[PDB]
């Protein structure tokens, strides 16, 4: 039955949307914030 | 808290108690050269190891390339609004990750800690 409907797998089931990609990226740059800010209280000896 | 050498011979200084005048004598006993310390104290250890590394840091470590380089938090002696923070990174002295800020001017070099 698969030699009829056949499957596969290509570069159209990696690409995810632009509002995903922006969703992405906006989550890295908030982790990012987050752990410059915790090492940043690190620094000046507040994390206790 | 400190020590000295001998004078005449040039050895290490030893202990001894004198039975007479009880004072504390630092001597040599590779001679008789016999002396009292003013600072009366033989030994001493901090376990728990809070040195002061102001002393420790030196001074021309500011003008190394690969260090980071702030621009706010300023130097004491001199304005000079740029610095160096960096860690001691020294392994059994403590756990601290506080920062050693050492001001980056040629002929300054008063170093803080905050
Ligand atoms: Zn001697
Ligand atoms: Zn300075």
């Amino acid at each position: 039955w698969l030699l009829i409907e056949g499957h596969t797998i290509g570069i159209g089931d990696s690409i995810a949307d632009s509002k995903t990609y922006q969703d992405i990226q906006n989550t890295i740059k908030k982790a990012k914030q987050d752990v410059i800010e915790v090492i940043e209280k690190a620094h000046n000896n507040e994390l206790e | 808290v400190g020590i000295r050498f001998c004078q005449e011979c040039n050895n290490m200084l030893y202990p001894k108690e004198d039975k007479e005048n009880r004072i504390l004598l630092y001597a040599c006993r590779n001679c008789d050269y016999q002396q009292e310390a003013d600072n009366s104290c033989i030994y001493v250890n901090k376990i728990t190891h809070e040195v002061d590394e102001l002393t420790q840091i030196i001074a021309d470590v500011s003008q190394d390339p690969t260090l980071p380089r702030t621009e706010d938090h300023p130097c004491q002696k001199c304005g000079h609004k740029e610095a160096v923070f960096f860690q001691s990174h020294s392994a059994r002295a403590e756990d601290a990750m506080r920062l050693y800020y050492v001001c980056t001017a040629p002929h300054c070099g008063h170093r803080w800690t905050e």
